[PDB]
């Protein structure tokens, strides 16, 4: 309750959530029959442009198809694609759906004018500007939980040598590579090779210079870390997601050719040539998939898919990260202790547990993964084979993140953190000031 | 740990090597979270030292 | 837990759970565990107020 | 034939050669004193085993009068699938309009 | 009146319900001819998968039927059923009533977390954990009073 | 209640411990506090039905 | 000709040359036993790889089946154009929905 009213110090009024927009996001994390479309998808763009502004019909016409369902927003898990339904999706999805997507944006971008009032203007320390010093969430030092890209590891290689800078990659030390193809994919790969997929346009390809600057990975630190623990309530981790089918289910399309004196498909239930119709619904097509989360699609919408072929990607890497207290902070007592932090890289946030679909085994898609004992699920940890009889007692109690991402005693965000938000009574309006002032270093 | 091997199975690698280690005391740092303020300072943690 | 005279429940796993739980750290609970007839004794305080 | 005031008359061969439009109008067209000079072999607790075995035949041979309108059906979860090393196995949620014109 | 405050001593905002779905759950008890197909369904279904999954159609038209009729959830004496209309049945059903079925599965797990915020955690006692020696309902030494 | 035919277990329960805990707090807690009492349970005379 | 129990058969010109109509009729006729008599020569590494380059080529056909159906499409982003000097290069938001009747 201390830090509740510190949240509310800062409700002065600097902005606010609208409380009809806030239910909307509380039930996408309560989403049971919640489709898996979405989240192939989520692995599918990957947060590119050349992707996301190709996928436009079909993503306009999957959230549609959701917010006339669940009065409940769509591609909550990933922020890039957020902000992307907000910029390059105009006014063709619905008036109120919209003012939704129009909150959140400014609800993270509210956040960060936090840090430019309680910073002292004044000049640089080697070798960063001091407005960064205060809030830990503007750190290089820190890195989003799921980065699609090297953008954040960019911005971090060019801090000084006598503050440490290891990122360790899977046991070796990053590799950049530009694009990838059908024929390049290599997916079982060990080695320190990274991908930068996500760009605006397949005729830049650039290697070291980092794709939009460096606010963005502030705008994904922010989000990540105070938005959606906030909303969740725990109860979400991250997952690793097997590269292998996601591919392999939806480049599966069954499309029937069209008579030339007949109009477009539009209506799913009575015209037999739409391809979501039941005779075109055959196990393991894409068409299948649709159908399973009732998700209305056109025809000539379901051919834009092709682009996938091109901008592909690999396995979900675990990125340790060491950084020894950052400047000003420096002093012969501590300079051997360091501060580790875990971070997958291209992964997925699962925004719900989900058991009782048998109608998809655990493991054919997603290798679950507690980043953070922020992102910890209570329920799909415990129950993703193999796991051991004798700790589904304990695993309620305790998260179980291993200490390859990163422990409790040398991670930047400690424990009681995550029994904060178990212990918030203040409401959603309040936590999101009140995390805020918790980040702030000491 | 350093991460050993693909993390595509590292999760699974985990749990067979510490599940014995943790179950047989209790975890220091999250009991301290049920402590009632005025609890925690009484000599009942002893780990106020 | 002086008084010695009540019998403990049955498992000794469970039994001694409590024993450690509630003596420690509490202030009037023994320091060595009870002898077999003679008085337990309380803990010196290192100062009265 | 089936006579339903006799309960050693029930045989499933007796259900299954009457349809099931007929079945039940055949039900309701006979009398209601039941006749103890003619006892099933397992008595009324077999008699009852043996007029469900008759039903069960005969609607999935109504089935197959609809077979024609209906389309084959799939598997409705996972964990059966031909080709499971490369793809995986889906399920149908079983919510569509079965018909074919 | 001493365990109504209690009963609102755990009230602090830990889970709320709707009153909508109360509304309409306390018309389904009080539902005089309440249609006795719905029993028959009840054992029918045997709470399975097998059969849920494949009468998964009627369900939907016989609850969009009973929205569109009094105005309160089906199933509602079986949890089995409830969940798996949750977890299974999507956007056929009208979210105005699924709104009732999030309202009531959610409202369940909420319970169950009121026994781990109230447990200390470490060792089991032989054979069982301890934070199940503290609430009865977490004991398998009780049984659900109608098993499938 | 099986997730497909090719199951059949006998010495395998099904889906875990979580599931019987829904169950029980549902009957018990949420059933008596709707209806105010006035529920029964009834022996299913599966021959008719 | 594919054949889905055999790892060392699927090539990317075997499954081009099956329609993907027919692609995953084919893989749903098949028997799930896997030959280990026929490996692929990198094995299921590779095989995985291979079947993923075939369906990729048949759907590019697959549009071209459709291609007196859509419109001609148009560059996403700004950046390229031809007369840039003159005239500043748009992209178009692709929210619009192609038919040609």
């Amino acid at each position: 309750a201390f830090r509740d009213a510190r949240g509310l110090e800062l409700g002065v009024g600097r902005h606010a959530m609208a409380p009809a927009t806030i239910a909307a996001v509380r039930g996408a994390f309560e989403d049971r029959n919640y489709p898996a479309v979405f989240y192939l998808l989520q692995a599918a763009i990957h947060g590119s442009e050349h992707v996301f502004c190709a996928l436009a019909r079909l993503v306009v016409q999957c959230i549609t198809s959701y917010w006339n369902n669940t009065r409940c927003a769509a591609f909550v898990n990933d922020y890039s694609l957020v902000s992307y339904v907000v910029t390059y999706l105009g006014g063709d999805l619905p008036e109120e759906c919209m003012a939704v997507y129009r909150d959140l944006v400014a609800h993270v971008e509210a956040l960060a004018q936090l840090v430019d009032d309680f910073t002292l203007t004044g000049p640089e320390l080697g070798g960063q500007a001091q407005a960064e010093l205060n809030h830990l969430m503007r750190d290089p030092a820190l890195l989003p939980p799921l980065v699609w890209d090297c953008d954040a590891l960019m911005r971090r290689a060019a801090l000084d040598r006598h503050r440490d800078c290891r990122v360790s990659a899977g046991g070796h030390d990053p590799v950049y590579a530009a694009a990838c193809n059908v024929a390049t994919a290599d997916f079982n790969r060990n080695d320190g090779q990274l991908l930068h997929n996500t760009q605006a346009r397949a005729a830049d390809a650039a290697d070291d210079r980092p794709h939009r600057g460096a606010d963005w990975t502030v705008h994904h630190k922010i989000y990540y870390y105070v938005m959606v623990p906030a909303f969740s309530r725990g109860r979400c981790c991250t997952a690793g997601v097997r590269f292998d089918r996601v591919y392999a289910t939806l480049q599966n399309m069954v499309v029937p050719e069209i008579t030339p004196g007949e109009d477009c498909p539009s209506d799913p239930v009575t015209d037999p040539a739409h391809p979501l119709h039941p005779a075109n619904l055959v196990a393991n097509t894409v068409n299948a998939m649709f159908h399973n989360g009732r998700v209305v699609v056109d025809g000539p919408a379901m051919l834009t898919l092709q682009v996938l072929a091109h901008n592909m990607a690999e396995r979900t890497t675990a990125l340790l990260c060491s950084a020894a207290p950052d400047a000003g902070a420096n002093t012969a007592s501590t300079t051997n202790m360091r501060i580790f932090d875990g971070a997958l890289h291209a992964g997925i946030l699962l925004m719900a547990p989900q058991h009782l679909d048998h109608t998809i085994q655990n493991g054919d898609y997603f290798y679950p993964l507690p980043v953070h004992a922020l992102f910890a699920g209570a329920d799909h940890v415990a129950n993703a084979p193999n796991f051991p009889p004798a700790l589904r007692d304990l695993s309620r109690q305790v998260p179980l993140v291993p200490p390859a991402l990163g422990a409790n005693y040398f991670s930047s965000i400690r424990q009681p953190v995550v029994q904060h938000v178990r212990e918030s009574a203040a409401g959603e309006n309040a936590l999101t000031y009140a995390l805020m002032a918790g980040y702030f270093k000491i | 740990a350093a991460p050993a091997g693909p993390a595509a199975d590292m999760q699974q690698l985990f749990l067979n090597a510490w599940g014995q280690r943790l179950a047989h005391g209790r975890v220091r740092w999250v009991a301290e979270g049920q402590m009632t303020p005025e609890q925690f300072m009484q000599p009942d943690n002893a780990n106020l030292a | 837990y002086l008084g010695r005279g009540a019998p403990p429940l049955l498992d000794n796993a469970a039994a001694v759970y409590l024993r450690n739980a509630v003596v420690a750290g509490n202030r009037l609970g023994p320091a060595q565990p009870v002898p077999v007839f003679g008085c337990a004794q309380v803990p010196r305080r290192a100062g009265m107020d | 034939v089936p006579q339903f005031h006799r309960p050693s008359t029930v045989t499933t061969d007796s259900v299954r050669a009457l349809g099931m439009r007929g079945l039940v109008l055949a039900t309701n067209n006979s009398q209601f004193i039941m006749d103890n000079n003619h006892p099933h072999p397992q008595g009324t607790q077999g008699a009852v085993r043996e007029f469900l075995r008759g039903q069960a035949a005969a609607l999935t041979d109504l089935g197959l009068a609809h077979a024609n309108n209906t389309f084959t059906p799939q598997p409705m979860f996972a964990g059966d699938a031909p080709a499971a090393w490369l793809r995986p196995a889906f399920g149908l949620r079983r919510t569509y309009s079965p018909f074919v014109v």
